[PDB]
RNA sequence: GGAUGACCCCAGGCGGUAGGGGAGCGUUCCCGAUGCCGAUGAAGGCCGACCCGCGAGGGCGGCUGGAGGUAAGGGAAGUGC
RNA sequence: GUGGAGCCUGGGAGUGAGGGCGCGAGCGAUAACGUCCGCGUCCGAGCGCGGGAACAACCGAGACCGCCAGCUAAGGCCCCC
RNA sequence: CGUGAGGGAAAGGUGAAAAGAACCCCGGGAGGGGAGUGAAAUAGAGCCUGAAACCGUGGGCUUACAAGCAGUCACGGCCCCGAGGGGUUGUGGCGUGCCUAUUGAAGCAUGAGCCGGCGACUCACGGUCGUGGGCGAGCUUAAGCCGUUGAGGCGGAGGC
């Protein structure tokens, strides 16, 4: 009611008009008045413990490992940037697109080729995060991304 | 995010107005007067289903009383006779018997006069 | 012939062929049950003191149900006290098979 | 078969015109015309107009016979009111409502 | 005086009951013996100008 | 089972001789007959009792000094409009009203109660004009 | 009892203002969702004597409407007159 | 004496205008639907139920829901009833 | 609106496309009835949806000897949909509106004409208990920095 555009004038006298008492028309009891306890710009972030984050990371990968949904690869045969190239590689690797896949690799050309597939989410290893792991039905990592992961939960 | 009233209050008001169909004037047209009328209505129904049990027992007793006095005794002596005879036919069935089966009620009167 | 039976804490005049709702009984639908008799009437008159020793009524339980909902509503003025309860009374439905006098 | 006409937004108060419409409901066309002709009410002019428009619709659009026509239904509904300021004493302003009317006449055929 | 004022809003029932005497009576009309037109009794006929069996005005 | 509700019955006309009987002790019985509470099928929301004819209502009797001291009272609605009439004068002027008043006060208030009062027919003198109804004489 | 909220049986408590505690319903929005329901008809509206729920409510059916809506499970509030 | 008993620690209160009645006193006039304490009680919060013609606190009695079943309480049983 | 400084509104939506209704009919016109357009015209411009108060027309039941916080319990009559139910209400029983404030209100104490929509326990930082987890003689980072472009990591100054 202080931030609203109206004057602070008392709209009519306190007593003897036969109307209810009022002050200015910005009060929240008026149509067009200020709002009581409305939202204000707000920071929702908070510092979750680092050890909780790191342990969550390891558990999320463990969960896929225990399901058999974690697959590591040395190299992406001949995928050089084209989505069709990654699709061929995926088929031979058993990724027929019936399951969503989180693809973690530092190879840019592999990420650019897979990323437009509706069933693939692509990450560089330094961006491995548990929400993205739990989002997807399968985990597919470079041996290089795997070592970055192992360095981070250590 | 904002959560304006929307549909919620209209729907609550229609539930109440629907329960108030048949009420006089604004008691079926105004949400406020209908709600006030229903407050009373619910208490009455509660109080009156308690009361209905007494209303009917009163009717049975009155009919039983007249049936007895056609055979020369009154209700209280009749009931006492039934208690000494060990007869446990309740007042709802006794009043039915007094109307629908006068030969059986005449017998029951016999048992009662004889049980004293 | 008619009989006055007692079930569910209450008394009913029953004749063969009568369908009747009584308080819920623990009896499978389709089964038949025997109701105790307080009085026989019609042809002969038998008076129980209180219940007739030999007599019984055979009834086939047709099924169980829940009665039409009753709104139990409580309100106390000037005290913001309101209560709304929905009540459905269970019942067993009986077909009166015979008066075994 | 029915024939109808509506005069919408007639600048007259519904309560006033209804009194006149009630005069001709259920009448034969000819009997309604005589009544409306000698009804000493402003509303007689407007109802007559709608009555004749319905009759014309019956004969010219809907294959009905003028000599069979009767007022099968008739009703006045209220339109948007024109709100006007009426100045009073001591600086107070009242609001006059110059009400308006939607006049419906429906004619049928009385057989025989 | 001290400005008498309605104590309660009049119900729809009571408003409309007061109006039970408001229905118009239809205009009384007799036939003109000359031109057969319907017209009020005891007036010069407005359709043909006759009254008492003779022509009184131009119509 | 539901409680028996009677279909419309032909009512019973009865004749009572009031001579020598005690005003209020006779009236309680007449009201019982009017309500039909002597009947095994009594129902409180219908007029199903007897029609009661009374003769020799002017010969009704009363104990103590009531002939002089019992005061009937009528209020006209005007200032000073409380009229007091003693039993004596009422018996000398409208004797049938003495019993009529006693019975009316013993009937329920309301529309049915007023209807029941119309089923009571009270006559001074030994005669009544209801021979066509052939009333059954009651000793009460 | 059986082992654990699986359901049953027995017993007992269950008036309530200020007020303490518990369990739920619904509204707006986010994840779920590149999904799913949808012109063979979304949301909203109007009916219902039907079904489920103690209840707040939730279904289902007929009509209207004509393009949106959004599950199990969780998250956040401009959340119920 | 196993009770919505008690004790200990801690979280959240609300209340700090009472009122009638019985008994015991003071004040008052061996006045007040008066006033001020004490013991108890009810209403407050049981303006829910029966009785008392009607009626917070007098008598009866502590309303979880349903029944067209039965026994009682105070109070009643000539008619209203 | 105010002399003036100054105050300060309301008011969005046809349809996919104007195809925005030629022409005829009643009417001075307004308006309407046909024709015609459209998947749809109670989408016809006073235009999406179209609640409620409020006002009509038609129909069912009911009402002029009756005592009323307007209901509720019972029974009966009539009407409707097909051992049942819906509507209505004649009679009988019972029955002191809602909220607020009070020792105490139906109260002749407050507030409310009625309806619809707006309308009041929040947020930041700190604190104190409780609680779900992480780690444990330790626990934890802040500003920043690097990365990301709804990716997280680093950073021990400092705090307990
Ligand atoms: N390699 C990456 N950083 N990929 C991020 C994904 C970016 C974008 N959201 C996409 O789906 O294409
Ligand atoms: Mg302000
Ligand atoms: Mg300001
Ligand atoms: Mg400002
Ligand atoms: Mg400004
Ligand atoms: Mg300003
Ligand atoms: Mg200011
Ligand atoms: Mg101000
Ligand atoms: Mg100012
Ligand atoms: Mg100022
Ligand atoms: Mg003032
Ligand atoms: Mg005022
Ligand atoms: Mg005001
Ligand atoms: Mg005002
Ligand atoms: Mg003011
Ligand atoms: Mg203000
Ligand atoms: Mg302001
Ligand atoms: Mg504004
Ligand atoms: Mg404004
Ligand atoms: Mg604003
Ligand atoms: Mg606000
Ligand atoms: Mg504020
Ligand atoms: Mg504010
Ligand atoms: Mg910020
Ligand atoms: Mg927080
Ligand atoms: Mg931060
Ligand atoms: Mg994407
Ligand atoms: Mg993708
Ligand atoms: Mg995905
Ligand atoms: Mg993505
Ligand atoms: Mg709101
Ligand atoms: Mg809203
Ligand atoms: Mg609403
Ligand atoms: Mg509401
Ligand atoms: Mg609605
Ligand atoms: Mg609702
Ligand atoms: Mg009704
Ligand atoms: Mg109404
Ligand atoms: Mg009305
Ligand atoms: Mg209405
Ligand atoms: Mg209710
Ligand atoms: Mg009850
Ligand atoms: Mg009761
Ligand atoms: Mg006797
Ligand atoms: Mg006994
Ligand atoms: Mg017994
Ligand atoms: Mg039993
Ligand atoms: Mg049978
Ligand atoms: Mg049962
Ligand atoms: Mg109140
Ligand atoms: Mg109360
Ligand atoms: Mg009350
Ligand atoms: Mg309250
Ligand atoms: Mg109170
Ligand atoms: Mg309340
Ligand atoms: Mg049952
Ligand atoms: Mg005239
Ligand atoms: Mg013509
Ligand atoms: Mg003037
Ligand atoms: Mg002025
Ligand atoms: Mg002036
Ligand atoms: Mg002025
Ligand atoms: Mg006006
Ligand atoms: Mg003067
Ligand atoms: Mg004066
Ligand atoms: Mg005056
Ligand atoms: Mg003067
Ligand atoms: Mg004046
Ligand atoms: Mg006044
Ligand atoms: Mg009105
Ligand atoms: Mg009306
Ligand atoms: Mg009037
Ligand atoms: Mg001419
Ligand atoms: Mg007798
Ligand atoms: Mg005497
Ligand atoms: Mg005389
Ligand atoms: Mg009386
Ligand atoms: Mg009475
Ligand atoms: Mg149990
Ligand atoms: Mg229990
Ligand atoms: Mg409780
Ligand atoms: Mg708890
Ligand atoms: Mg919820
Ligand atoms: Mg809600
Ligand atoms: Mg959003
Ligand atoms: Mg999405
Ligand atoms: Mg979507
Ligand atoms: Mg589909
Ligand atoms: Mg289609
Ligand atoms: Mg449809
Ligand atoms: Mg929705
Ligand atoms: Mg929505
Ligand atoms: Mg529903
Ligand atoms: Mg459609
Ligand atoms: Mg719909
Ligand atoms: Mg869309
Ligand atoms: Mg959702
Ligand atoms: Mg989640
Ligand atoms: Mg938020
Ligand atoms: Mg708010
Ligand atoms: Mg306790
Ligand atoms: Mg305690
Ligand atoms: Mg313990
Ligand atoms: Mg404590
Ligand atoms: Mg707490
Ligand atoms: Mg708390
Ligand atoms: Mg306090
Ligand atoms: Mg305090
Ligand atoms: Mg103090
Ligand atoms: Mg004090
Ligand atoms: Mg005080
Ligand atoms: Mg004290
Ligand atoms: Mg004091
Ligand atoms: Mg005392
Ligand atoms: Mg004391
Ligand atoms: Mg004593
Ligand atoms: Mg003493
Ligand atoms: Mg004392
Ligand atoms: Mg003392
Ligand atoms: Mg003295
Ligand atoms: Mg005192
Ligand atoms: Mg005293
Ligand atoms: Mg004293
Ligand atoms: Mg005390
Ligand atoms: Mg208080
Ligand atoms: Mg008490
Ligand atoms: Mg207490
Ligand atoms: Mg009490
Ligand atoms: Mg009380
Ligand atoms: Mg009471
Ligand atoms: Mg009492
Ligand atoms: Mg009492
Ligand atoms: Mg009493
Ligand atoms: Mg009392
Ligand atoms: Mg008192
Ligand atoms: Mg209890
Ligand atoms: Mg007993
Ligand atoms: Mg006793
Ligand atoms: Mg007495
Ligand atoms: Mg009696
Ligand atoms: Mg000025
Ligand atoms: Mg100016
Ligand atoms: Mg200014
Ligand atoms: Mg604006
Ligand atoms: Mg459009
Ligand atoms: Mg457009
Ligand atoms: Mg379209
Ligand atoms: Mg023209
Ligand atoms: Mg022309
Ligand atoms: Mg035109
Ligand atoms: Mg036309
Ligand atoms: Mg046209
Ligand atoms: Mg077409
Ligand atoms: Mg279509
Ligand atoms: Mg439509
Ligand atoms: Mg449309
Ligand atoms: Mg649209
Ligand atoms: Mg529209
Ligand atoms: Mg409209
Ligand atoms: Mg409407
Ligand atoms: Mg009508
Ligand atoms: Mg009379
Ligand atoms: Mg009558
Ligand atoms: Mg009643
Ligand atoms: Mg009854
Ligand atoms: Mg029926
Ligand atoms: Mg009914
Ligand atoms: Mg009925
Ligand atoms: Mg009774
Ligand atoms: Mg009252
Ligand atoms: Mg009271
Ligand atoms: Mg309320
Ligand atoms: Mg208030
Ligand atoms: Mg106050
Ligand atoms: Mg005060
Ligand atoms: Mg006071
Ligand atoms: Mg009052
Ligand atoms: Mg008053
Ligand atoms: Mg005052
Ligand atoms: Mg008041
Ligand atoms: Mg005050
Ligand atoms: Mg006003
Ligand atoms: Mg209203
Ligand atoms: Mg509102
Ligand atoms: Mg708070
Ligand atoms: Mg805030
Ligand atoms: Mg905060
Ligand atoms: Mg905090
Ligand atoms: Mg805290
Ligand atoms: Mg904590
Ligand atoms: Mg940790
Ligand atoms: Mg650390
Ligand atoms: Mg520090
Ligand atoms: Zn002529």
């Amino acid at each position: 009611r202080g931030e609203v555009a109206y004057s602070g004038r008392k709209i009519w006298p306190q007593k003897h008009t036969g109307r209810a008492r009022h002050g200015d028309i910005g009060a929240p009891i008026f149509v067009g008045g200020g709002v009581v306890f409305g939202p204000k710009p707000r920071d929702y972030s908070y510092t979750l413990p680092k050890k909780v984050r790191k342990k969550g990371l390891a558990m999320a990968v463990a969960d896929r490992a225990r399901e058999g949904k974690l697959l590591l690869v040395e190299a992406f045969a001949g995928v050089n940037g084209k989505t069709k190239e990654f699709l061929a590689w995926a088929k031979e690797a058993g990724l027929d697109g019936s399951e969503s896949v989180l693809l973690v690799t530092g190879n840019e050309l592999v990420r650019r080729a897979a990323r437009n597939l509706p069933w693939v989410v692509t990450l560089a290893p330094e961006g491995l995060n548990v929400y993205d792991i739990v989002r997807t039905e399968r985990l597919v990592m470079d041996l290089d991304a795997w070592e970055v992961f192992q360095n981070r939960i250590g | 995010p904002r959560a304006k009233t929307g549909v919620v209050r209209r729907r609550k008001h229609k539930k109440i107005l629907k329960l108030a169909k048949g009420y006089w004037g604004l008691r079926s047209k105004s949400f406020r007067k209908a709600r006030e009328t229903l407050f009373a209505a619910g208490n009455y129904a509660y109080a009156h289903r308690k009361r209905r049990k007494r209303d009917f027992r009163r009717l049975w007793i009155v009919r039983i009383n007249a049936a007895c006095r056609q055979h020369g005794l009154n209700y209280s002596t009749f009931i006492h006779g039934l208690k000494k005879a060990g007869i446990e036919v309740d007042r709802k069935n006794l009043a039915d018997l007094a109307v629908r089966e006068p030969q059986v009620f005449a017998e029951l009167v016999e048992r009662a006069k004889a049980a004293q | 012939m008619f009989a006055i039976v007692k079930t569910g804490g209450k008394q009913y005049r029953v004749e063969p062929g009568l369908k009747l709702r009584v308080e819920k009984l623990d009896a499978e639908p389709g089964a038949t049950v025997e109701l105790p008799v307080l009085l026989l009437g019609g042809e002969k008159t038998v008076v129980g003191t209180p219940v007739v020793e030999g007599a019984s009524v055979v009834a086939e339980v047709l099924g169980h149900g829940r009665g039409k909902k009753i709104l139990v509503s409580k309100f106390k003025a000037k005290v913001q006290y309101r209560r709304k309860k929905g009540h459905r009374q269970p019942y067993t439905e009986l077909l009166i098979k015979e008066i075994r006098g | 078969m029915e024939a109808k006409a509506i005069a919408r937004y007639v600048r007259i108060s519904p309560r006033k015109v209804r009194l006149v419409v009630d005069l001709i409901r259920g009448k034969s066309l000819e009997e309604a015309r005589n009544i409306l002709r000698y009804t000493n009410k402003r509303g007689a002019y407007f109802v007559a107009k709608v009555l004749e428009s319905a009759a014309a619709n019956a004969v010219n659009n809907h294959d009905m016979l003028e000599d069979r026509l009767y007022v099968k239904a008739a009703y006045v509904d209220e339109g948007p009111a024109l709100k006007r300021v009426l100045p009073r004493a001591r600086g107070r302003a009242d609001i006059i409502k110059k009400r308006t009317s939607h006049i419906t006449v429906i004619l049928g055929e009385k057989h025989g | 005086a001290k400005h008498p004022v309605p104590k309660k809003k009049t119900s729809k029932a009571r408003r409309d009951a007061r109006r039970s005497h408001h229905a118009l009576t239809p205009p009384t009309l007799v036939p003109c013996p000359e031109c057969k037109a319907m017209k009020p009794p005891h007036t010069v006929c407005p359709e043909c100008g006759y009254y008492a069996g003779r022509k009184v005005l131009e119509v | 089972m539901k409680t028996y509700v009677p279909k419309q019955v032909e009512p019973r006309w009865v004749l009572i001789d009031a001579e020598g009987k005690t005003l209020g002790r006779l009236a309680t019985k007449i009201a019982t007959l009017l309500r039909g509470k002597h009947r095994p099928d009594w129902t409180p929301n219908v007029a199903m009792g007897d029609f009661v004819v009374v003769v020799n209502a002017d010969k009704i009797r009363v104990t103590g000094k009531k002939l002089e001291q019992k005061i009937y009272t009528r209020y006209s609605g005007y200032p000073g409009g409380l009229k007091k009439i003693p039993l004596e004068k009422m018996l000398a002027t409208h004797p049938e009203r003495v019993l009529e008043h006693a019975v009316k006060g013993m009937l329920p208030k309301g529309p049915l109660g007023r209807r029941l009062f119309k089923r009571l027919k009270v006559y001074a003198g030994p005669d009544h004009p209801h021979q066509a109804q052939r009333p059954e004489k009651l000793e009460v």
